[PDB]
């Protein structure tokens, strides 16, 4: 029998026809996490619940309902449930659900909670916006000039882990594949070496690609960029950019510009033209610091986009305060992004941004686009303002320093 | 020819005895000589005996050739009578027709599942086993005619201090009043395992009569002494647990020395009590046989055994009955990277190593037999849901392709929901104990969690999914890095990479500690095991070869007391 | 036969012990090059010069040699013979060598000159240094941080170029094999599909980490790192890391640190300890801006390489003026890193930083290190001085505009 | 016995070979009449397509009758051929059969006919009877279009100025014509051929005719020029459609047209290509009977794709595939082979020259100079056997050989040059409307035909033009980016920029100017964009077989 209790109040949301319909007084459940993750989810709670309220004058609440997962379930439903079915039902029949920290084992044979939330669910794209904020301290000159949202695919890039070892019969026994009969005369170095495989799948490039672009569309951003080194494979990643381009023509329809790839697609809610490029990731690492201004969003291989979203953000300062979150056929989860940090559990000195800043993503996918607008408002009043936690103030210059529970209320003074 | 054939097995049977025999009769010179990697390691070969000598014959039956079933057993039916290992000789049998039947189709007039012969309770055994020993022409006397009695081959030190031990010992379970009334009949042969040659006897008293075991040692630079007296049945039972390498004790008749013990070992059934002495294969039949009166005498049906379910297995049981079954899914968990062999490699291992009664024994098991009607719908649904490769349809009957059978015992997690107070620090000291030794018995473990390990009538402690089972001279233990830089404290992708094989003894933390009631206490006591160090140390000692002393008794009653 | 005259005077570079001997009185090759490269390619030989008489007091002086290729290359021995064998085989032998850029040719069919060269001989390792130079002008804050070197290796990796196009039934003969003959699972989509081949040798692999390791030892480096993503592709790319590290305990005697991974090396040159330490790909972008100070060489693979040094002169504000070269078994080669840029070609505006730059490493390659060093005082001075080409005035205020055969003198004049 | 069943089982397999031959020819003139310019082109594709079915046809004829000797048959076969009016295709038919039985292995004169081993009026002459004014209408009315004429009394005006203008008046009373029975059809012309008599010689007369759109068919010009004739006439363009009932005697008849050509030469123009290559053959088996020489890679700029040698006395080269390619391209073995059939196919605009398949090719080791020897070894192994003296290289192909532009250039002062540069610049233009993009334009891929004319040969990059994209290289974001050795923008296969041509064609100092000059519109993509803008859009371009002034347009 389930520990988690319904509130009486709320109703579901519902996806059909791709559109989810999302009701003024929703329920969303959500997930403390192990470690920190009593201090931080308790304030963006807070904060969100805040926002919410002055936004709408208070016609729309959100019903919050917790579910468990993977510390506090040893100690609701059994000593060694740490990932209870329930969860994951839940989830998936309430479309939206917010999760905080979790501990992932490092190396050996020991499984992870966060894939195996993203893998059970098929959460098959993964969704990192970054953007800077007021005051935060960056390495980089003109930050403020950087608002992008990244998307990734977990699915199937290189990043599926098929390799085979050095020396390992099958290794060697798969060369002789490519070498005898498939004919490859690439290959140096044949004995002892490794091999890795990689696979780029029109479903897969097009589903993802229709992600971000009905996301434009969505919020009216202004660009969709596919991002590929293109040029030196153009099989696999190349494939990318000639299929994404494809999907905007056939499914948005597009109207090419001057017969170079690029198109515009108009935007039927807001009539703007969004604007369709690709660009090589090689290049693509210089730009953004040049000119981050001339891209707003981002759809790319599951490899270029660790390596540039996770990139992106130390020019914003952000990966303290990054968010992030997976998202599916049937359900989005948003989660912060952050280890838990034993040490410092429940000793209130975190500073939680990213999980907030999740919350942010969670609203604006519901469309509840004018609450999250406050809480960037927040977070930036609050940081220019100099009033933050620890890990950020040790860095700037007459900050005034605030435990994790008070800034969450910081946030929402400045909103 | 028929007739030919069954000489033929009947043949075989007594050379495969034989050598069993004389693999036991090793043992001696091996404890004595010290050389203890022969010891487990001879122990290894008699798995190997049996199934040699059944290996061979079928070839021999093969050659030969190229309806009458019932004539062949009839024959080496008709020879059983005289022959005093008759129900070996049937084993044996029974072995030999699977292998040429590949395990199918056994039926009890085809074979034999079920004894010929009358009960085998004696009239009388042809040469008396135990030695009765008795206190008057002295008592303390009476320890001497007992150990200048045994045949080792050594000397002995402090040798009254050992005997004045055991008077003392005694003195204090019965008093001198009893104790007078009391006597021994002690075996006329030991009980060989590991470090330690055991002496098994009677302790008999106006009260009743009692087990008296002593287990002798041998010291370090080769002096004798005896660790202990246990006169419990509790502290018998579990010597002769089932989570301990199989006794070498020279039999010349294994069924006689059985009816001696149960009186020493009221608990344990028979088919249990053939495995301490190490007739494993017989051990099967006698305990396929004990479920089978199960079967007849219970409404109850097949269901999946509690606790947590497994990512590797899958595994049921009747509700009453006191071993589960265990089948390797078709297809493991996504996160599991393992493939079939690996597994089915580990249990053999398992088989084929010291277990320090840490380790469930287990048996396999080949297209095994199951009634439709005995399986519920719930369980039904999950084997052909997940086992369909493995199980095959006949009919209102199953065939179940691959299993193993072993004890049940409540699984560790559950045991700590239900427990409290006192009795939690009674558990969590053990599974902290259990590591050691496993680990110490170059084991390690692998998941570790509770779900894992499972809990005897006497509390102890075992451990069960055999899943991420590895040598601990096969893995690299690291310490975690101390945190390059402030930001450092929160990523929650660690920096630094890690090749397969790494353990971080710190990390279980998380996982063993999450309830705050266990938590400090494994703190309290068990500190070391997440000192990456400590587990450094341990695969030190093995590497150096060593083989570390296990006391299948508590600390306490060890006999420095 | 070859028009080229081999200068009296000059002595040849020989190696023996797989050790250059290099003489006073050196022949090096030069291609002049394309386009631009006659603005700049005869400046460097004015400074280069330069930095050689002061610097060894005018005991030393190099016999140039210009061997042809490319348009010129048509000029003089052929219509057609873009490439004469000739060079390659004074490349070879010569053993060191210079050029200035080559059209790079955008069209797909067309062969590429500059790729032909380096391929042919088998130069495997492309390695580039970045580094800061006074009075530039970059996006990061503190830039002055930045001294690296960078090695890549060229051949052996997802840039062999193995791949498939979907649906080509040679492809789908791959999954096939794959899928069924060795049965992988984790193709998520296996239909309308293309794949590509990585891999990477023990051989490949340690053929420039041996490398890097001698150049650190011979420039007096601090450390060495490893930069793989072996957490997510271990036996192919984990295996960069894994081979490194050995290579150093096997050949170069490293000591452990304290059972982290990471080794000491020491140094037989000069007694100092070189350290050897490894950082994830994805992660280590993110380090570079923020601890720049920390990394000094590096060695990588073909893939994160172009990423990293790509990435890392945008920091520095050196697109400009990267230097490259490529090396090779027997065989070296120092490059103009730019394009042909022809429109401004013969007007001798243009900037010659990276070429000169090139020499450095060239003259830094050859043990002429005194001289070498003299540039670098010459280049970084002359900017602060921000007396600077086109490129740069524009760029940075106050500045003064000069003639590209001018800056060669403010080079020299500030040396 | 069997024999005489095989021999005549051939006989009898080239006749049908012929006649159907002949058939689809005579189409050749409703075509023209009408306006199937599509159907045109594939007649003459199937044609090529003709002599190997049957000959495929019969072997199997002959297996299925198929289940010492052999010599019975070439002379119960070879009795036949006396009383026949076209022996020697039949011969040729014969050698085809025998070398498809035998994969093409053992050849002896013995065995089949390498060598010989052994009517009707085709045209009539004319007199000025009357002032010729009356002599051309009985040429012009007797023609067997069933169309409209415009200037009938008009172009024919035109002849006669041309006719005039070459031989003094007193001349033209004097001479007469002799022509030709039948019209020979080619591509979007019918032709005209006469031989023109006079006193001072007898030579070429050639008017083709042409159809102008819903056409009163007129002629474009008159060849009386010697060379001209040759053009017409010359391998690069594609096999006359005429319909020759006998054709030996056609080819005799031509010849006092046609003095350079080599016999088999002649031969290929009437169409039939698979005798000429027998004849072909032959007239390669006399030379080097003739002279002592070794065979010599053939001067030039070396192959990645192509092996060729050649005879320093001789014309033609022979291109083998190596096995192993360059690196840096990539393609299919098959792939080529793929290409040269398609040449041999397509319509070749006067622009690329024809070849002739080749197996087992035998020659021995006394004519290989060493260096081809090693090279062959070296760099085609897998192609080649060796059997005693002789050696046989398994696929191989023959064409005509001409200087290779790039070592023309080299070779020229200007004025040639200007001639030379603008030959070929519309070399690419013709093949470019012919479908045909040259995957490296470069000179060292095209000819230098006798008449100075320029050709296509490397076919190792040929692609449709209906496969690829033309494009504009993109204008630059930044000032950054003027200065970038790599593209910043997404380039796909068979994205192709013209605009980068320059590099390569306008290296030398002296070939630029010109190429700006005469054509600016090579290294535009608008062009190339109008050209196969078309030709998606059905459209032929009509190419003319002389220069363009001599058309009466002019
Ligand atoms: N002897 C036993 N008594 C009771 N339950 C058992 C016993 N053996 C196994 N089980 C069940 O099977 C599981 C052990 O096997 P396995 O699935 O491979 O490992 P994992 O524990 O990772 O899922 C346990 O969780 C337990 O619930
Ligand atoms: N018809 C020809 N006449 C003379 N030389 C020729 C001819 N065809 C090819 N060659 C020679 O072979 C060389 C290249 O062969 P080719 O196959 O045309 O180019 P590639 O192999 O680069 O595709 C030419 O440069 C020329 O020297
Ligand atoms: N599937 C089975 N069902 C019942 N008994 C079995 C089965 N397989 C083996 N046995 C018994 O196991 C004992 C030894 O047989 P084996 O397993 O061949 O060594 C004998 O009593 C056999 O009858
Ligand atoms: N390998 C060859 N050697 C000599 N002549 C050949 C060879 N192949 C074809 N021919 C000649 O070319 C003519 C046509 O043969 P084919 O083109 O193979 O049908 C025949 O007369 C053959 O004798």
């Amino acid at each position: 029998e389930s520990k988690v209790v319904v509130p009486a109040q709320g109703k579901k949301i519902t996806l059909q026809n791709g559109k989810l319909n999302v009701p003024e007084n929703p329920i969303i459940p959500y997930i403390e996490g192990d470690g920190i993750g009593v201090d931080v989810t308790p304030a963006m709670l807070k904060v969100v619940d805040a926002a919410v309220e002055k936004a709408y004058k208070g016609e729309r609440k959100i019903s919050w309902m917790e579910i468990y997962t993977g510390e506090k379930s040893t100690q609701v439903y059994g000593q060694d449930v740490w990932l209870p079915a329930e969860t994951l039902d839940l989830i998936r029949e309430y479309r939206v659900a917010i999760k905080g920290p979790l501990t992932t084992p490092v190396g050996g044979g020991i499984r992870s909670l966060n894939v195996a939330l993203r893998q059970e669910l098929d959460l098959y794209i993964c969704l990192r916006p970054v953007r800077y904020y007021q005051g935060t301290p960056s390495p980089v000159k003109h930050p403020e000039l950087t608002d992008m949202v990244i998307f990734r695919e977990n699915s199937e890039d290189i990043y599926a882990g098929i390799e085979w070892k050095a020396d390992s019969a099958d290794a060697e026994k798969v060369i002789k594949f490519l070498r005898e009969e498939m004919g490859v005369k690439k290959i140096r170095f044949p004995e002892h070496c490794g091999i890795g495989i990689k696979p780029c799948s029109e479903e897969g490039t097009k589903r993802l690609v229709r992600a971000a672009i009905e996301y434009a569309i969505a919020n009216d951003r202004d660009s969709v960029t596919l991002v590929h080194k293109g040029n030196i494979m153009k099989f696999t990643e190349g494939a990318f950019k000639d299929w994404g381009y494809q999907l905007a023509r056939e499914e948005f329809g597009g109207e090419l510009i001057d017969g170079g790839p690029w198109l515009k697609v108009k935007n039927p809610n807001t009539g703007k033209e969004i604007v369709i490029k690709d660009v090589i990731a090689d290049a693509f690492l210089q730009q953004i610091l040049l000119r981050p201004a001339e891209y707003d969003v981002i759809a790319c291989m599951n490899l270029n986009g660790d390596y540039i979203s996770d990139a992106l953000a130390a020019q914003v300062g952000g990966i303290g305060i990054a968010p992030g979150a997976n998202i599916g056929d049937e359900c989005a989860l948003f989660e912060a992004t952050h280890g838990t940090a034993p040490k410092y559990a429940g000793q209130d000195k975190v500073n939680p941004g990213s999980i907030i800043l999740s919350a942010e993503m969670m609203l604006r996918h519901m469309g509840w686009t004018e609450a999250a607008d406050l809480i960037v408002k927040g977070m930036e009043g609050a940081i220019n303002a100099k009033t933050v936690t620890y890990d950020f103030e040790r860095l700037m210059d007459g900050a005034k320093l605030l435990k994790c529970s008070e800034f969450g209320d910081a946030i929402i003074e400045n909103m | 020819l028929e007739l030919l054939i069954a000489q033929t097995i009947l043949q075989g049977f007594d050379a495969q005895y034989g050598r069993f025999l004389e693999v036991t009769s090793g043992a001696q010179q091996r404890f004595e000589q010290a050389d203890w990697h022969a010891v487990q390691q001879a122990m290894k070969n008699r798995i190997h005996l049996y199934d040699h000598h059944v290996g061979l014959v079928v070839e021999q039956l093969r050659c030969i050739t190229n309806e009458f079933l019932l004539r062949v057993k009839e024959h080496y039916t008709r020879l059983l009578p005289d022959y005093p290992r008759f129900e070996i000789a049937e084993s044996f049998f029974n072995s030999v027709y699977c292998r040429l039947f590949d395990h199918r189709s056994l039926t009890p007039e085809r074979l034999f599942i079920f004894s010929s012969q009358p009960e085998r309770r004696f009239r009388t055994i042809p040469r008396p086993l135990a030695k009765d020993f008795h206190p008057d022409h002295g008592w303390e006397s009476l320890l001497m005619r007992v150990i200048s009695d045994l045949p080792l081959r050594l000397h002995w030190q402090n040798k009254s201090r050992d005997i004045h031990y055991i008077i003392r010992h005694l003195t204090e379970t019965l008093g001198p009043e009893n104790l007078s009334k009391s006597h021994l009949q002690v075996a006329n042969e030991l009980f060989y395992r590991n470090k330690a040659a055991w002496l098994v006897g009677k302790l008999i008293t106006p009260s009743g009569t009692l087990p008296f075991l002593l287990p002798i040692h041998q010291t370090d630079d080769g002096e004798l002494f005896i660790d202990t007296c246990l006169t419990t049945t509790a502290e018998a039972s579990i010597v002769f647990g089932f989570a301990r390498s199989y006794f070498m004790v020279y039999a010349p008749l294994p069924a006689a020395l059985v009816e001696w013990l149960r009186e020493i070992l009221p608990g344990k059934t028979t088919a249990e009590l053939y495995m301490a002495i190490g007739c494993q294969k017989h051990a099967k039949t006698e305990s396929y046989r004990e479920y089978l009166v199960y079967l007849q005498g219970c409404n109850e049906q097949f269901i999946e055994a509690p606790g947590i379910r497994g990512m590797v297995m899958l595994v049921f049981t009747l509700p009453g009955f006191d071993r589960v079954f265990k089948v390797i899914k078709d297809k493991f968990a996504p996160q599991k990277e393992m493939s079939a062999a690996h597994v089915r490699a580990c249990y053999q291992l398992v088989k084929e190593h010291d277990r320090v009664g840490r380790m469930a024994d287990t048996q396999e098991f080949e297209n095994f037999v199951l009634e439709k009607r005995h399986i519920s719908p719930a369980l039904m649904e999950l084997l052909l849901q997940e086992a369909a490769e493995k199980i095959t349809d006949l009919g209102e009957q199953i065939v179940i392709r691959h299993l193993y059978i072993e004890r049940r015992m409540v699984p560790l997690n559950i045991w700590l929901e239900q427990v409290e107070g006192q009795q939690l620090r009674d558990a969590i000291e053990e599974y902290g104990n259990a590591i050691r030794q496993l680990a110490a018995a170059n084991i390690f473990p692998g998941d570790m969690l509770f779900k894992n390990f499972g809990v005897t009538r006497h509390g102890r402690v075992v451990f069960y999914d055999y899943a991420e089972i590895c040598y601990m001279t096969e893995v690299n233990f690291r310490d975690i890095p101390p945190p390059r830089y402030p930001e450092d404290e929160l990523a929650s992708e660690p920096w630094y990479s890690v090749s397969p094989g790494d353990v971080f003894p710190e990390e279980f933390r998380h996982w063993l500690c999450a309830d705050p009631r266990i938590g400090p206490l494994f703190e309290e006591m068990h500190a070391d095991l997440f000192r990456a160090d400590y587990w450094r140390a341990l695969q030190n000692r093995i590497r150096e070869g060593h083989v570390e002393d296990v006391y299948a008794y508590r600390r306490r009653q060890r006999f420095s007391v």
